[PDB]
């Protein structure tokens, strides 16, 4: 099975560097031209440059040219980009990928992303808050419940319900970012039999400020 | 120039339709061997990019055979027979060969009947009161189509201050889409009020659909 493990989520400052990683697992690390790409919002794809570990040989985009620089550790099977002078247009989800060849002749494999946020804006963990129907008497057959996530920098926030098994009926919606802090909400709609009867909880991962927040859904009065 | 561009930008269609994207390249792109690298890749939301077709016309492993592709020097394109709910996504071209490029992408979207949404609203958290802040949050699920506005009524009044929307993708399955509006007051502004009013206004009706709670249950 081929595997491409990228490494976690990063806030930096502008100016500042940051070096992620692309862990390859297998096949023969040192045969394939690994590729880098950005993925920022509104911009679509990008591709940003190309090195075959097996000696370090590079190719770059013009666009990419000393903002970019990459590196492979053969005896980790590990590849590594750094960015340099980090700007706000350096903010975006980053993405290594497997060049293959024979059986296909191109990026068969990739990666999970690596999200990167340039700011000077605090780390600050989500403030989870439970929301449960005002009244019974806005009760019916079935019952939506939720989860409204605020005041939390940087993102991603990844929410689940009663710990991945509620899955069906669910509605996780996009961050939206205000003042340097962001918010996000997930709705889950039920039969009015499983709950109150049954508990309900949202669970909130927050890996930048590593912090988890679990909290259970619980009737109002 | 090199620069691959795709047409269109947004293709809304309906199931069962064919779809048709275009991606050409300012320059002829066949390599010296006589192959041209030339591939599509599709990125469904909250996943990463993903292998379609490769040297052209080669579907990729667990491709389903719907998806076809086709061209020559300058001129390439991704068929889409019989349209279904999960290819929704963004589509995107890209040459592999020197000065590997990606074309701008081709977001397909799905046309379907209109629908009313679900709406559902709530009173902010005891905890949240503690921190002396105060959210309403209503949600309009599986509606359609996309354009939708909410209305936020305090004691029968407007209001459009201190709103947070946020939309869904749309459904893979359903088709359809979902939003989210959370109207932040302060712990005093709320408890001033007692009739709290989440109203949403979709061409499904001439009268829009109230959902609403007292501070007094």
């Amino acid at each position: 099975e081929v595997q491409l493990q990228q490494s976690g989520t990063v806030l930096a400052r502008p100016g500042a560097s940051v070096k992620m990683s692309c862990k390859a697992s297998g096949y023969t690390f040192t045969n394939y031209w690994m590729h880098w790409i950005k993925q920022r919002p509104g911009q679509g794809l990008e591709w940003i440059g190309t090195i075959y570990p097996g000696n370090s040989d590079t190719t770059y985009s013009q666009k990419f040219k000393g903002k970019a620089k990459l590196t492979a550790v053969t005896s980790t099977s590990t590849a590594y980009m750094e960015l340099s002078s980090l700007t706000n247009e350096d903010s975006a989800v980053y993405y290594c990928s497997r060049r293959n060849y024979g059986s296909s002749y191109a990026m068969d494999y990739w990666g999970q992303g690596t999200s990167v946020t340039v700011s000077s804006a605090k780390t600050t963990p989500p403030s989870v808050y439970p929301l449960a129907p005002g009244s019974a008497a806005q009760t019916n057959s079935m019952v939506t419940l939720g989860c409204l996530v605020k005041g939390y920098f940087p993102e991603p926030v990844t929410v689940t319900w009663n710990s991945g098994s509620l899955s069906s009926g669910v509605h996780t919606f996009p961050a939206v970012l205000q003042s340097d802090l962001y918010t996000l909400s997930s709705s889950v709609t039920v039969p009015s039999s499983t709950w109150p009867s049954e508990t309900v909880t949202c669970n909130v991962a927050h890996p930048a400020s590593s912090t988890k927040v679990d909290k259970k859904i619980v009737p109002r009065d | 120039d090199v620069l691959m561009t795709q047409t269109p930008l947004s293709l809304p269609v309906s199931l069962g339709d064919q779809a048709s994207i275009s991606c050409r390249s300012s320059q002829n792109i066949v390599h010296s061997n006589g192959y041209t690298y030339l591939e599509w890749y599709l990125q469904k939301p909250g996943q990463s990019p993903k292998l379609l077709i490769y040297t052209v016309s080669n579907r990729f492993s667990g491709v389903p055979d719907r998806f076809s592709g086709s061209g020559s020097g300058t001129d390439f394109t991704l068929k889409i027979s019989r349209v279904e709910a999960e290819d929704l996504g963004v589509y995107y071209c890209f040459r592999g060969s020197h000065v590997p490029t990606f074309g701008g992408g081709t977001k397909l979207e799905i046309k379907r009947a209109d629908a009313a949404p679900t709406v559902s609203i709530f009173p902010p958290s005891s905890e949240q009161l503690t921190s002396g802040g105060a959210s309403v949050v209503c949600f309009l699920n599986n509606f359609y189509p996309k354009d939708i506005n909410v209305k936020w009524k305090i004691d029968g009044s407007e209001r459009q201050n201190g709103v947070l929307n946020s939309w869904t993708d749309q459904d893979s399955k359903d088709s359809t889409y979902s939003m989210s509006s959370t109207l932040t007051l302060t712990k005093d502004e709320y408890e001033r009020h007692n009739s709290y009013t989440c109203e949403a206004t979709h061409k499904t009706s001439t009268s829009p659909i109230v959902k609403s709670f007292n501070r007094n249950e």
